[PDB]
RNA sequence: GGAUAGUGGCCUACCAUGGUUUCAACGGGUAACGGGGAAUAAGGGUUCGAUUCCGGAGAGGGAGCCUGAGAAACGGCUACCA
RNA sequence: GUCGGAUUUCCAACGGGGCCUUUCCUUCUGGCUAACCAGGACUUUUACUUUGAAAAAAUUAGAGUGUUCAAAGCAGGCGUAUUGCUCGAAUAUAUUAGCAUGGAAUAAUAGAAUAGGACG
RNA sequence: AGGGGAUCGAAGAUGAUCGUCGUAGUCUUAACCAUAAACUAUGCCGACUAGGGAUCGGGUGGUGUUUUUUUAAUGACCCACUCGGCACCUUACGAGAAAUCAAAGUCUUUGGGUUCUGGGGGGAGUAUGGUCGCAAGGCUGAAACUUAAAGGAAUUG
């Protein structure tokens, strides 16, 4: 995948306007700029400490989080650094006095700070329009996969 | 369980059954096929107007066997040629060939006043001069 | 497929109310049937009833006094706002001044005439007049 | 044989009438 | 009809019902204590076997299965316990 | 009732009302647990085992006497098999029917009944692959069930 | 990276293979501008809404542009078509 | 006990809220010896429903008002109308979606079985 | 396409006021095709509300009869009871327009769960388009138009 040794494109990925000093070699030996996105979403420990870049991450990148905060259950994650959740819900008809199921497939950017597998219950936040269809961004993952690691060791 | 699904989250199949079964009435088929705008020589209008081609007469259904004196109109706005009934007795002498009659239907959505085999429109006004009033001798009819 | 257990209970109570049996046996009773029959018992519609205990089902024998006309069940259990119990006590009770549309709230199973007073409303269940 | 003759927008092309 | 206890049916009437359809269901099958003829090790055999119950003392047939109750064998007197 | 047929039959076991008690019963769990591991090392299925303890020895439902069902005992003692018992018997049946159908292809009836059997295998598998007593992406398969049963 | 007043496949270069779907995509039709509303009055609905208010869009048809804070402006311009 | 009325109570019916019964109704932090807000994890998430905010005017429901009546309109009333006073233009509905807030039974979903599980 | 090819026998011969032969077929292996008055003209699950005897399949009692070595078990009966099945028969409690129906009941006192179909009659199961079939054809399936009825049950000379 993205696979750290992060500098894999035709340019130099960086946190912009964040300056290691080459002349001053001191007790840091690493400098990143993280921000708590707010609203009591904990920034992950992989955000502060990792080496990825992601200019559209909500913890390292320039984008920020406001507006609607939504949840959803993730479905296919074949795209690079972004996923699609399924935002399902009941519609109401007043004629028939009953309801019907409806779903939306919202695409949504994900940081490599999060490890999102298909079938996670994720929480997204609204960002600035970060691609054509993407407007949102993953802020917290609450994955419940039924302990499928040891699923083969069973009765 | 009385056919139809009464489930609380089953609204979709309710309204899709219904939409399938509304193409059972006549009038709802008329509206959405746009039949009033394709066939039906008054192009979705109450009235129309046309040129009389010739004056005719009938040999209608039993028991009332007679000659009922209809005409042939060609409508203007379509070029369609539809037969037409002249009302209150006399009044065939009011129209001529190549005059300007205003038509309207009988009141059945087409078919008949009665025994009449395939005549659906009555004439309301010749030359703009209103057959009711001519039949009651209140105006006059200039020629053309 | 016993789908709605309360619907079978109330059905049996009608069928053995019309034909004047003074007692019935319903099966496989739950909390909801106990609560419903408590509500019916409270306004004097039916007599004392009694829950047997096998380890599985919980049959009930209801002594019924015969004041019951009809006990119904509304499947599906629709969500009913406070404004709606006007429209439910006008579809399915015989008069304004008796009968009870009972309905399930979060405040607990209850007829409508108390539900006005505590001023909550939730789903509907059946009806007794 | 071919008698679909339905679902047309060129109806506006009956401005030639 | 019209009126009766369902709570306390007469057990004479309740003996004839199918096992399920009683007031509280229960089995009708008993356990019994078979006394093997030539030996002393008494065995408790359920009344509907499905197996050729081996006497363990002397390795022999006690009762044979049928469609229904366990058909016993020679005069092994049995006690319903 | 009767998932694939038009039958209606009620045919069962009225387990009794007590939870402990026979109250005439012999000593203890260690005897019966030892019996269960005895048969399980012998290599039987928990259906067969409950039967064999039922008729041979004096036990009722093992749940009453012990603290657990049979399947939990063979789980705890590490002899619970990879597939549960019932799906095993179904695949077994489908293999037998399948072989008979390999020989006698002009038959229609065993075709139809095989199509019922595989339906039941699919329904149980789809029950088991939700609760993960089979691993997911395990699928019953029509060519190599004969190696899958053995 | 360009471009923009500005996020953005908006556009270029390179890379990846994705994105939507029978919970109805997409396509077709609409004598379809959208609402606030209107008509019919047991309840529930059905049919209409070009039309006084709000919002969009157009000024013969498409395209382009000047000037300005604000126009792709037509009681402005330029070309082509009719 | 005011003589059309409550004030004291009787008595139930109605509603609430705690408190005690094995019955968590968050640990951690200064104003303090939790009343208070700032301050850490979350105490699965929902569906439903009450209440509130939002719900342009006009139209609709509807309050007041003798436009001579009415449809309408939001005007008007009132004195020495001789230097003025003054009332009023309410209220309600307004699906669904969003938002805030109760309630916790109905309908769902996770919480400890290879114990890599809590209080250690 | 083979193979068989007895009977019967679509199409093909003979006779004043229907009979004789007879291929295709029926029969079968391998392919298709997917129709029927494929009809208890009555979807599938589930619960409850009336009796009667009849038998089918299994099971539980009867020191009940036979039968066998009348000694035992069996086996066949007979009686009682119960579970499942095919039906009859009777009420009319309810239902229905009625005939009739233990369900076509528990539906204006109008909601257990769910699938499909119909919305006057002809035009027409036609036209057209797909679609499947070697073919025959099957599936799906309009409209313009015309019409005042078409139809159900039951009584009556």
């Amino acid at each position: 995948s993205t696979e750290l040794t992060v500098q894999s494109e035709r340019a130099f990925q960086k946190q912009p306007h964040i300056f290691n000093n080459p002349k001053v070699k001191t007790s840091k030996r690493t400098k990143r700029w993280y921000k708590n996105a707010g609203l009591g979403f904990k920034t992950p420990k992989t955000a502060i400490e990792g080496s990825y870049i992601d200019k559209k991450c909500p913890f390292t990148g320039l984008v920020s989080i406001r507006g609607k905060i939504l949840t959803g259950t993730v479905v296919s994650t074949k795209m690079h650094r972004t996923i699609v959740i399924r935002r399902a819900y009941l519609h109401y008809i007043p004629k028939y006095n009953r309801y019907e199921k409806r779903h939306k497939n919202v695409p949504v950017h994900v940081s490599p700070a999060f490890r999102v597998q298909v079938g996670d219950i994720v929480t997204v936040g609204q960002c600035r329009p970060i691609s054509k269809t993407v407007r949102f961004n993953v802020v917290k993952v609450s994955a419940a996969a039924g302990k499928a690691n040891k699923q083969f060791a069973k009765f | 369980g009385k056919g139809k699904p009464r489930g609380l989250n089953s609204a979709r199949k309710l309204r899709v059954h219904r939409r399938n079964n509304r193409w059972a009435e006549n009038n709802y088929k008329k509206r959405l096929l746009g039949t009033a705008f394709k066939s039906s020589p008054f192009g979705g209008s109450s009235h129309a107007k046309g040129i009389v081609l010739e004056k005719l007469g009938i040999e209608s259904k039993q028991p009332n066997s007679a000659i009922r004196k209809c005409v042939r109109v060609q409508l203007i706005k379509n070029g369609k040629k539809v037969t037409a009934f002249v009302p209150n007795d006399g009044c065939l002498n009011f129209v001529d060939e190549n005059d300007e009659v205003l038509l309207a239907g009988f009141g059945r959505k087409g078919k008949a006043k009665g025994d009449i085999p395939g005549v659906r429109f009555k004439v309301v006004k010749v030359s703009g001069v209103s057959l009711l009033a001519l039949w009651k001798e209140k105006k006059e009819k200039p020629r053309s | 497929t016993r789908s709605s257990v309360l619907a079978d209970a109330l059905n049996a109570i009608n069928n053995a109310e019309k034909t004047g049996k003074r007692q019935v046996l319903i099966r496989p009773s739950s909390k909801v049937i106990i609560k419903f029959l408590q509500v019916m018992q409270k306004h004097g519609y039916i007599g004392e009833f009694e829950y047997i205990d096998d380890h599985r089902s919980g049959k009930i024998v209801v002594q019924l006094n015969g004041r019951l006309n009809k006990c119904g069940v509304i499947s599906p259990r629709f969500n009913v706002k406070i404004g709606d119990i006007e429209k439910w006590t006008a579809n399915l009770l015989p008069a304004r001044q008796f009968g009870y549309v009972i309905l399930t709230t979060s405040a607990g199973i209850m007829d409508h005439e108390e539900a006005r007073r505590k001023h909550v409303s939730g789903k509907i269940l059946g009806f007794v007049y | 044989p071919d008698k679909q003759v339905s679902k047309l927008q060129r109806k506006n092309k009956a401005k030639q009438l | 009809v019209l009126v009766q206890d369902l709570l306390h049916p007469t057990a004479a009437s309740e003996a004839r019902k199918h096992k399920l359809k009683t007031l509280v269901q229960g089995p009708r099958s008993y356990f019994l204590d078979v006394k093997c003829p030539g030996c002393l090790n008494i065995t408790t055999v359920f009344s509907h076997a499905q197996t050729a119950v081996t006497c363990e003392s002397c390795s022999t047939i006690l009762c044979t299965p049928t469609g229904g109750k366990a058909k016993l064998s020679e005069g092994t007197s049995f006690r319903r316990k | 009732g009767r998932m694939h047929s038009a039958g209606k039959g009620i045919s069962s076991s009225a387990i009794p009302y007590s939870r402990n008690a026979p109250a005439w019963f012999k000593l203890s769990s260690e005897s019966v647990i030892e019996q269960i591991v005895k048969y399980a090392r012998k290599g039987l299925t928990p259906s067969q085992i409950g039967v064999l303890l039922r008729d041979a020895h004096g036990v009722t439902q093992a749940r009453v006497i012990t603290g657990n069902k049979i399947m939990r005992i063979l789980k705890s003692n590490g002899l619970a098999p990879e597939i549960p018992e019932d799906l095993y018997y179904l695949i077994k049946k489908a293999v037998s029917v399948r072989k008979h159908l390999e020989r006698n292809r002009k038959d229609k009836d065993a075709k139809f009944r095989l199509i019922l059997i595989e339906s039941r295998i699919h329904r149980l598998a789809r029950y088991y692959r939700t609760v993960a007593v089979l691993p997911p992406n395990w699928k019953y398969e029509s060519a190599t069930a004969s190696a899958l049963v053995n």
